[PDB]
């Protein structure tokens, strides 16, 4: 009319929808599309159901890294977001905005286009920068956005509005493999897991006990010196198990990527090398515009440890030991307590705020017109 | 068990098998048998070339050229002589028993095939409990070297018979404990009048075996034993051998034992700290 | 798992929800004429095996025909332990027809799974089930006596104090 | 990139030509509201004579705020300019959908005044002349 | 010596609403349980979940009827009853530490967080942006705060830290209020400043308080002293060391006594005797697990249930016990005829 | 470099440090006292003026020395009486020299030292205990 | 070094030890330990195995209960003289390698390594999980095609039955199911079958006789009532005689054996037969544990399907589930066909000479190679890193 | 002879060091770790103090807000008892998840450490455990008495066993 607006950030793990001006998003699931092996199962399942009957399905994700791989699972999986069991809406009513990742292919970012206007009909269709939007939410142009999810973690320079394609970089650890990390460490704690079986079950005890150790060896002489750190935990099957310093051990992996054998610095070396890499008025700028995103970023204490493990390497390799000259580091991570659907935050924020705008949302009469694209950066 | 055995369980279960099975003229069994015993034996019962009928007890020692050097072999050759044959490749001493040509009475060959490391030993013993019954003071020392880091000087006098063993412990806790079992057979002989004076000393050995090269050592401990013509006599002479030469690993299995005990002490303690802790709670 | 009876007709009339199986007896009653295999053959051929199990899925009306006739094969071991002679076998198996309750009665102890019967299935059920107790029980006075000689063999009294499905028409 | 969620006031476009060409030689500022039922940026107020300290002062510390302020900037060399800052102030504890209504509509604002030394502040407190000396250096 | 155990664990917080007929409690988790009184016994009627971590502090807005939680998560949340079910809203308390104690003000228009940041955020709506807006006030805190009380005025603010210090601080908020009148305390009240501080050297200052007119403040500290100053005599600080273990709450019942509550798990009473400048041990109120006193863990809180803390004859105690108990001081005054309150 | 292991968190500016070495007991002022029996006036003089702000820690050894040989010289019976002179500020300043007394034990010095703990805590109760470990100056 | 690793495998009924290299046990002894009903030795006074069992004035224990340890004092006891009477190991001198149940806690793990190496002062130890050795020992009948440690295991024994499934050496430890059908329910049903039928067995002997008809007459058959129609067509062929020893008069006694020969192996398809809180038939369980099993893992645990333990020793065991589980597996896949629109899986239930002792013998040839001193934790990494480093003792092998 | 009025006052104490209370690290976003442990905020932690009934048997107590740590110095007359007791305190120190206060490994120069925190004063009656520690140094010092006794007397069997059959 008036209505009515509707958002959808498709993570590579789990997908978060629901309206525009929403506060938390009304709908989470996994990003799933499952296939049955044998013969109320249907056809296909997707999201809550099929994460439920996974031990019985062919399972994929049409996410790879943020990045869509597959075209028809896609589809299923949007048909899902759209139809009854989630939203249950007409589409061919509706406003939409979506996030699109890092460093995504003009290819995919046309084909969503493409897909959005002819197989679902909507009157009304956005695409917004995720880095971009996660900082608009706040009230920054400028920045650097560091997003953990659940696949893999990005560091994302924006200046004045810009996302910077050639200053962002990835770092290949994130949710899934700390879950899978986490899974190793209690193997050689005497406990058979499996990666592939239990990965849910030790996927929610990440969620629950795991942490971000702010000085190592300390946490280590704890670990090893104490049993302050230990707390059962029961497992579905009713057995107990006894969790402890692979609390710390686990999310250490994003700082210290060797650990599950990975190339490569770790988040706090990675955003102070980026940082770095910029010109030196825009480094001030974006050494006090560091913004937390994503569901990894919820250990208690990485915060903290980020701000430390940056005052380190800038006291050793830029201030060159001195420490007279550190209290002259200005330095602001940012940690919203939303932070970990961020893009989403953002995204309802700013399609409700420009749901009765005409110039913004690129419109069915734009596309049919024509055509991909119907872009107007 | 107090007492460590002196016979060899492995070597007559598997005799006393096979030759129930021959007696009854059964189909001969294949066997292929690799085991050790105390003091770094090792044993091997096999079929030589495969004939299921021999049935071959080999035995290894590291310090047997040692033992053959105080008679060893003649001593073998009355107790076996026909069941003695030449050394399989790499053992010491072979044994070899025909199963289609066996003994009556089969009780008799098989205690004496698992005393084999026992008679082994036994020959240095028998020659000096001699030298002090015939009189040939002051003869030759014999140094055995039972272990690669222990050695047993067995030594003849006018009227005694001297068995120093000269023994190590690898866990600096065992030191201790040992020295409390030591002080024990130091003052051992309220309990027999008759029994055998029992010598102890910590790190340098006694004024005998200094030095022609004696261990001195924090971890090291020198026992020994002076035994008289009661003991050393032909009425009382195998049994004196058969507990003499188990000494060494009798006070290493006490000390085990005793620690293993220590154990069953310190789980009912640490069981009721936990019990007491507990009731600290609301519940 | 457990044997069912392999002998469901298209056109096989009920009683009650059993299946009126057609049997070859000399004893009058309401059964059809009965060639070589019947329901009773099936029973006893699957008694020894049957009888152990505890749980049984019901396939057909047949099966509840058949699961009747195995309960009553125990009560007749019962009575034909005791036994001298297969003739006394015969006067006893002759009594143990004569002699019990019906679905829907104090059990019969299995009123869940069988059906009830007015006055026409009442009297056709008590004579039905007559006439498998007469022809069951004479059938196993022949499998059952040894004739080496008229004691009862072992290898079915040794049967007597299982019971199929913990079920018992005593 | 193509984002001007609040338009630009006819009557504070005026202001901001006036003030781009002024006259006057002293420190002087102008600082700018976005209003919510009109969605536009508009005039908040115009003050005269102002330190970078003193304008700190003015602003609120838990809303955003833009200012353009006439600086009299005396350069390394001795000799003097009146760079027009464009100041963003956006303050951290502020109402999201507030923040996103500022900082959409700043790259609108700062075309249509035509100004090119442009800085933000996530805090009234950095707002010194250490500071706005620091940025104008480059 | 009305005794109810709600669980086992312990009652990090509580608060009461106005009409004492529900009482808000942390059950030592992330959640607030709110019971309300049906005859003889308490009935749980709400929970509140959002936190998600410790609940530290609890307030009960009385005449607005809005409930403040704060808590280890580092947030603080208005809760607001809608129809039969209280909703939250998330108040940006922009602390980077966990929030350890809350209380609105008297006036109902803005309540102050202490926390682990070195800090008190005083927080009041704004009413245009429909919004929670917050201030701070930094120094000269060095540790976390442990306790606040407000001054009758809804100005003035009492703070206990862990730099061993009670503080007076101006939490005056321009934008809510009319300027405050002077007090004893001092005429220039502007935002952050410093009305006192105490001189003390050592021990955690766990509870603090004002007296019913203001004029007086009072706090204990781990070092088990309890401590009073009244600006009528210049900020004159009066001591007192006790025999036994630290307490962790106060208040004032009269203008001159205080009840007091710690790790001995029993309230004592103290007076203070305005001429001579003294406190006063006025001894155990609670007279006879093995232990004596109704609760059998420190008591963590005690609040005024009527009479305010001018002539309070009810007062409320929850402890780490897991209990909670009512104590009447007409009823204790009746059982220790020689106790002398004032 | 492995830039983790420097501790930066001591360059902290908001983290806390303690306020306050500026200007003991007297020697021949407890030797009056102890070599004409007067034990009770001894105690009372080596509780006089206690080191407290002293950041030497040489004047602190000093000064426990001297109260240190007051409390051996007594008698198990006598301890009471001069326990029960002192004002509740003695009492709770002899715990913290008793507690000093602890970490220096021998000469059955430690013997009669646990006597002194259990008069000390009749009359200055726990909480003249939990002033020791409160305390942020100490001797 | 010079002499062989000693090697224990303790389980609920016989603890199987003797040195690594050899391919039997030296000696397999009954698990039990019989004590006095206190200072001095009398620690000391004790008897384990066979020696143990009817000692006219101890009490005989049974410290391991459905494979776990119950009793450690007790366990520690058994150990002394395993290591000093029957091995006459100097146990100082031998890396040990000890096995470990399907279910066993870490905290196991540490006290029996603290055993180990604070009492008996062994220089390494290696505790191994007894799936994986099952798996290694069945290598000797592959044989060198596909010799993997990816399998599902059927370790069936005197205490438990479980199912055990393994990938690349790693037990999949949510997915172990467990059957209350086991040596000893078998020996007690076909006593209880023998009770009701024969005479002349004395009640003391009823057991060894049971034990005896289950050990060497009893097998599995393909069909129950067409065995029982054998047994009543023929009898005479199918009807074996046994006759054993009285022990008090010492002259014989002999009964038919019959029905109890199928029956009492039966239980295992049909345990409702002897048990009343358990009904599903073995090939089920099996063919259940593999479909909870990951998706890409199914295949390969259904192809290598290891038998370990001596109650899988029944003639026809491995034959009937293959079977059973095949009718199972083919007729769900034939929907899938029926109901559209599946490769056909490959089942294989494997039999081995070394089934009676799979465990140990799979644990004397790991211990027999060089990698298994490299893979041992020592004594000296016990005390400078601790006990944690036992609760997880490194797979190899393949 | 001296045992009672040494334990008297380590009990007293013990009393006002397990004055504890909950506490949010106020180094680290959203942690919580034993004060006494991680030593990192200075105005956390309670003086050190001391209480030995000789030169060789002595307790130090260690407090902080949230946390105390008490360490213990055993009697150790001889060589045997000496490792006896490493021996006993290493055996219940491998077993400190079942005691929840128990340190896994002791202070320097100690034999055994305990460290309760405010999580087991919470959950615990915080007067029951001072009794704990108090009963603890008490029976650890007859329980090396009996394994001593132990020893020695399985010794004396052990010498008589082997020199009675000669
Ligand atoms: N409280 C928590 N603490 C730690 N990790 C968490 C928490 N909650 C969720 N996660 C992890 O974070 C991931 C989910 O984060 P998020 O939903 O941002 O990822 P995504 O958007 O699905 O993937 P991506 O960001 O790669 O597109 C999961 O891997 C999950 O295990
Ligand atoms: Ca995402
Ligand atoms: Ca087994």
């Amino acid at each position: 009319q008036g209505r009515k607006v509707v958002v959808c950030d498709n993570g590579t793990g789990f997908v978060k929808c629901g309206y525009a001006g929403s506060n938390f998003p009304e709908h989470i699931f996994p990003a799933l599309v499952g296939r049955p092996i044998i013969r109320e199962i249907k056809d296909l399942m997707v999201g809550d159901e099929a994460s439920e009957l996974r031990s019985m399905l062919e399972v994929n994700y049409p996410m790879e890294n943020g990045i869509v791989r597959n075209w028809d699972d896609m589809k299923h999986l949007w048909d899902y977001t759209f139809g009854p069991e989630k939203l249950n809406i007409d589409t061919r009513n509706c406003k939409i905005l979506l996030t699109e990742p890092p460093m995504n292919p003009t290819k995919n970012r046309e084909k969503i286009v493409e897909v959005m206007f002819e197989t679902y009909q909507f009157s009304g269709v956005y695409v917004a920068i995720q880095a971009v939007l996660t900082l608009y939410a706040q009230g920054l142009l400028t920045g650097v956005v560091v997003d953990s999810g659940d696949g893999v973690t990005h560091i994302c320079p924006v200046y004045e509005g810009f996302s910077l394609p050639h200053l962002t970089r990835r770092l290949d650890i994130a949710g899934r493999d700390i879950t899978r990390y986490l899974i190793k460490l209690l193997l050689l704690r005497g406990y058979a897991f499996n990666h592939s079986a239990d990965f849910e079950t030790v996927r929610m005890i990440k969620e629950k006990l795991c942490y971000v150790g702010y000085n190592i060896e300390q946490e280590q002489k704890l670990a090893l010196e104490t049993t302050v750190l230990v707390e059962s935990y029961t497992l579905p099957d009713g057995r107990i198990i006894k969790v402890g310093g692979e609390r710390f051990e686990a999310p250490e992996a994003l700082f210290q990527p060797h650990l599950i054998n990975v190339e490569g610095v770790g988040v706090a070396e990675l955003l102070f090398n980026t940082i770095q890499a910029a010109d030196i008025d825009t480094r001030s700028e974006f050494y006090k515009h560091i913004v937390l995103s994503g569901g990894s970023t919820m250990y208690p204490g990485l915060p903290s440890r980020l701000e430390r493990e940056l005052k380190q390497l800038y006291l050793e390799r830029v201030l060159k030991g001195d420490v007279e000259k550190l209290s002259k580091f200005k330095i602001r991570i940012e940690d919203p307590p939303r932070r970990k659907h961020m893009v989403f935050l953002g995204g309802a924020v700013l399609a409700d705020i420009m749901k009765d705008k005409d110039n913004f949302w690129m419109t069915r009469q734009e596309y049919q017109e024509k055509g991909v694209r119907v872009l107007e950066k | 068990m107090i007492l460590l055995e002196v016979n060899n369980r492995i070597i007559e279960e598997t005799l006393a098998l096979k030759f129930e099975n021959a007696a009854a003229g059964n189909k001969p069994e294949a066997v292929e048998v690799t085991f050790a015993d105390f003091d770094g034996v090792l044993y091997h019962i096999s079929n030589p070339n495969g004939d299921k009928t021999k049935v071959m007890v080999s035995i290894s020692l590291k310090f047997y050229k040692e033992l053959q050097a105080h008679g060893a072999d003649e001593l073998l050759k009355r107790v076996y002589g026909s069941y003695l044959v030449n050394p399989e490749s790499g053992y010491n001493v072979s044994l070899l028993y025909d199963l289609e040509n066996l003994p009556a009475s089969k009780d008799s060959i098989v205690h004496q095939a698992g005393m084999l490391k026992r008679n082994c030993f036994a020959s240095v013993f028998e020659k000096y409990f001699q030298f002090q019954e015939e009189g040939k003071e002051g003869e030759n020392r014999a140094v055995i070297h039972y272990r690669d880091d222990e050695t047993m000087y067995v030594e003849s006098k006018k009227d005694r018979v001297t068995v120093v063993f000269s023994t190590v412990f690898k866990d600096d806790d065992d030191v201790v404990i040992g020295k409390v079992f030591m002080q024990e057979f130091k003052e051992g002989r309220r309990a027999s009048h008759t029994a055998p004076q029992v010598l102890f000393s910590h790190r340098e050995p006694p004024l005998e075996l200094k030095d022609t090269d004696a261990a001195v050592g924090d971890n090291i401990g020198y026992i020994t034993f002076v035994l008289f013509p009661r003991h050393t006599n032909a009425s009382a002479r195998d049994n004196t051998i058969n507990l003499i030469h188990t000494f060494r690993d009798y006070l290493h299995y006490h000390i085990k034992c005793s620690k293993a005990y220590i154990h069953t002490r310190m789980r009912a303690k640490t069981s009721d700290f936990l019990k007491v802790l507990n009731r600290a709670r609301p519940d | 798992p457990a044997y069912h009876s392999s002998l469901m007709d298209p056109d096989t009339k009920l009683i009650g929800n059993m299946a009126l199986l057609p049997i070859r007896s000399q004893f009058k009653g309401p059964a059809p004429r009965e060639k070589d295999t019947d329901i009773v053959d099936e029973a006893i051929y699957y008694f020894k095996a049957n009888v152990f199990f505890k749980n049984y899925e019901i396939k057909n009306e047949a099966d509840r025909t058949l699961i009747y006739i195995t309960l009553y094969i125990s009560e007749c071991l019962k009575k034909l332990q005791k036994c001298n002679s297969k003739s006394q076998g015969e006067k006893e198996m002759y009594t143990l027809g004569i002699t019990f309750p019906i679905p829907g009665e104090p059990g019969f102890p299995l009123n869940a799974i069988y059906a009830k019967p007015n006055k026409q299935e009442d009297e056709v059920m008590r004579a039905y089930l007559q006439q498998l107790r007469q022809e069951t029980g004479l059938r196993l006075c022949e499998k059952v006596f040894d004739p080496q000689n008229d004691k009862p063999s072992k290898w079915w009294t040794c049967f007597v104090k299982r019971q199929f499905m913990n079920k018992s028409l005593s | 990139d193509s984002l001007v969620v609040c338009e630009v006031d006819p009557e504070l476009k005026e202001t901001l030509r006036k003030f781009r060409f002024r006259k006057e030689t002293n420190n002087a500022a102008i600082i700018m509201k976005v209003d919510k039922d009109r969605q536009m940026v508009v005039l908040e107020d115009e003050l005269q004579n102002i330190s970078p300290e003193e304008l700190k002062l003015e602003l609120p510390e838990r809303q955003p705020r833009f200012v353009v302020y006439s600086y009299k900037y005396v350069h390394d060399d001795g000799r003097v300019s009146y760079p027009l800052c464009f100041i963003f102030s956006s303050p951290v504890g502020c109402k999201p959908e507030q923040q996103m209504m500022y900082a959409g509509s700043k790259n609108r604002l700062v075309q249509t005044a035509e100004l090119t030394k442009v800085f933000e502040i996530r805090t009234t407190d950095d707002l010194t002349e250490t500071w706005l000396k620091e940025k104008l250096a480059f | 010596m009305a005794y109810h155990s709600f669980l086992v664990e312990p009652i990090s917080c509580h608060a009461w609403n106005k009409d004492r007929t529900q009482i808000a409690i942390c059950p030592n988790n992330h959640e607030v349980h709110i019971y309300e009184k049906s005859g003889n016994k308490w009935v749980q009627v709400h929970e509140l979940k959002e936190h998600n971590g410790q609940v530290t502090g609890i307030d009960w807005a009385p005449d607005s009827n809005r409930i403040v939680t704060c808590g280890t998560d580092r947030n603080a949340y208005v809760w607001t009853l809608k129809g039969r079910t209280w909703k939250p809203t998330l108040v940006i308390l922009r602390i980077n530490r966990a929030a350890r104690c809350v209380r609105w003000a008297p006036n109902e228009k803005k309540f102050a967080v202490g926390s682990g940041s070195r800090v008190i955020s005083i927080c009041y709506f704004e009413q245009e942006n429909d919004w929670w807006v917050c201030k701070h006030i930094k120094k000269p805190i060095r540790s976390t705060v442990l306790s606040l009380d407000w001054h009758p005025n809804s100005v003035l603010l009492a703070a206990g830290s862990c730099d061993f210090k009670c503080r007076i601080f101006s939490a005056y908020i321009k934008e809510v209020e009319e300027r405050p009148a002077p007090t004893p305390w001092g005429s220039k009240m502007p935002f952050g400043e410093l009305m006192f501080e105490s001189s003390s050297s050592c021990g955690w200052v766990h509870g603090v308080c004002f007296s019913a007119n203001g004029s007086r403040v009072a706090w204990v500290s781990h070092d088990s002293t309890v401590c009073l100053a009244d600006a009528d005599k210049k900020m004159a600080v009066a001591t007192l060391a006790s025999e036994t273990l630290p307490l962790l709450a106060v208040t004032f019942i009269t203008e001159s006594s205080l009840v007091a509550a710690g790790h001995d798990c029993f309230p004592v009473l103290f007076t203070y005797d305005s001429a001579a400048g003294k406190l006063s041990f006025g001894g155990r109120l609670d007279v006879p697990a093995g232990l004596d006193s109704l609760h059998k863990n420190s008591v963590s809180q005690i609040s005024v249930l009527s009479g305010g803390k001018a002539k309070c004859s009810q007062f409320c105690t929850t402890g780490m016990d897991g209990g909670m108990s009512i104590w009447d001081v007409r009823s204790l005054e009746s059982a220790l005829k020689d106790l002398k309150i004032v | 470099a492995r830039f983790r292991k420097v501790d930066v968190g001591e360059y902290d500016e908001n983290k806390f440090v303690d306020e306050e070495g500026d200007g003991g007991p007297d020697e021949g002022e407890v030797d009056s006292c102890l070599r004409q029996g007067n034990m009770t006036a001894a105690l009372q003089a080596a509780l006089k003026n206690p080191p407290i702000n002293t950041k030497s820690q040489a004047v602190k050894d000093r000064a426990g020395s001297i109260v240190l040989k007051v409390l051996i010289s007594f008698k198990a019976n006598d301890i009471e009486k001069a326990v029960q002179s002192l004002d509740k500020n003695g009492v709770d300043l002899l715990m913290k020299y008793i507690y000093k007394g602890f970490e220096s034990p021998s000469d059955n010095s430690s013997a009669v030292l646990l006597q002194w703990h259990e008069k000390a805590l009749a009359a200055g109760g726990v909480g003249s205990i939990v002033r020791v470990l409160t305390a942020r100056k100490t001797v | 070094g010079r002499l062989p690793a000693c090697v224990v495998d303790c389980g609920t009924g016989y603890t199987k030890l003797g040195y690594a290299g050899n391919t039997e046990p030296q000696f397999i002894i009954p698990s039990c330990i019989a004590i006095k009903e206190m200072k001095g030795v009398d620690d000391l006074d004790f008897f384990i195995g066979d020696e143990a069992i009817e000692k006219p004035t101890y009490a005989t224990k049974w410290p391991i209960r459905h494979g776990i340890v119950e009793d450690w004092d007790l366990m520690e006891r058994f150990m002394e003289q395993v290591i000093f009477k029957y091995l006459r190991a100097e146990p100082e001198d031998h890396y040990f390698l000890l096995t470990e149940p399907p279910l066993n806690t870490p905290e196991n793990r540490e006290y029996t390594a603290e055993i180990m190496f604070e009492s008996f002062n062994v220089p390494g130890l290696y505790i191994a999980v007894q799936a994986v050795l099952a798996l290694a020992a069945s290598w000797t009948s592959r044989q060198v095609g596909e010799r993997t440690l990816t399998g599902t295991v059927i370790d069936s024994g005197d205490g438990v039955t479980h199912v055990i499934p393994v990938a690349e050496g790693y037990v999949i430890g949510s997915c172990i199911k467990h059957i209350p059908i086991a040596g000893r329910d078998i020996t007690y049903f076909i006593q209880q079958l023998l009770r009701d039928r024969e005479v002349g067995i004395p009640p003391e002997q009823s057991l060894e006789t049971a034990k005896a008809v289950k050990e060497r007459y009893s097998y599995v058959c393909p069909d129950l009532v067409k065995e029982f129609n054998k047994y009543d067509t023929d009898g005479s062929k199918w009807i074996k005689q046994y006759t054993g020893i009285n022990a008090i008069s010492k002259k014989e006694f002999s009964i038919d054996v019959g029905y109890e020969r199928f029956l009492g192996p039966e239980i295992f398809f049909h345990p409702e037969f002897a048990n009343p809180d358990f009904t599903q038939p073995i090939s089920e369980v099996v063919d259940e544990v593999i479909q909870n099993c990951p998706i890409d893992v199914r295949r390969p645990l259904y192809k290598n399907i290891v038998l370990s333990g001596g109650s899988t020793m029944f003639r026809d065991f491995g034959r009937r589930l293959q079977r059973d589980l095949k009718r199972t597996v083919d007729a769900r896949l034939k929907l899938s066909e029926e109901l559209s629109g599946p490769k056909p899986i490959d089942v294989q239930v494997i039999t081995h000479h070394m089934q009676r002792y799979a465990v140990w013998f799979g644990g004397s040839m790991l211990a027999s190679t060089p990698e298994f001193y490299q893979v041992c934790h020592t004594k000296k990494d016990y005390e400078e890193i601790g006990p944690s480093i036992c609760r997880h003792n490194p797979v190899f092998g393949v | 002879a001296t045992l009672r009025p040494y334990l008297s006052a380590v009990r007293a104490t013990l009393q006002a060091a397990l004055c504890l209370e909950n506490f949010s690290s106020q180094v680290v976003e959203r942690h919580n770790k034993p004060e006494v442990e991680v030593r990192s905020s200075k105005e956390l932690l309670l003086q050190p103090v001391t209480i030995s009934r000789n030169e060789k048997e002595k307790v130090l107590i260690e407090g902080s807000i949230n946390s105390v740590r008490v360490s213990i110095a055993v009697k150790q007359a001889d060589e045997i008892e000496k490792i006896l007791c490493h021996k006993f305190m290493r055996f219940m120190m491998m077993r400190a998840e079942n005691f929840f206060i128990l340190r896994r490994k002791p202070v320097e120069g100690y034999d055994i450490s305990f460290l309760i925190t405010n999580f087991h004063t919470e959950q615990m009656y915080k007067h029951k455990l001072v009794d704990f520690v108090i009963h603890f140094m008490e029976e650890i010092d007859k329980e090396i008495s009996e394994m001593k006794l132990s020893v020695n007397a399985r010794a004396r069997i052990v010498a008589e066993e082997f020199l009675k059959n000669f």
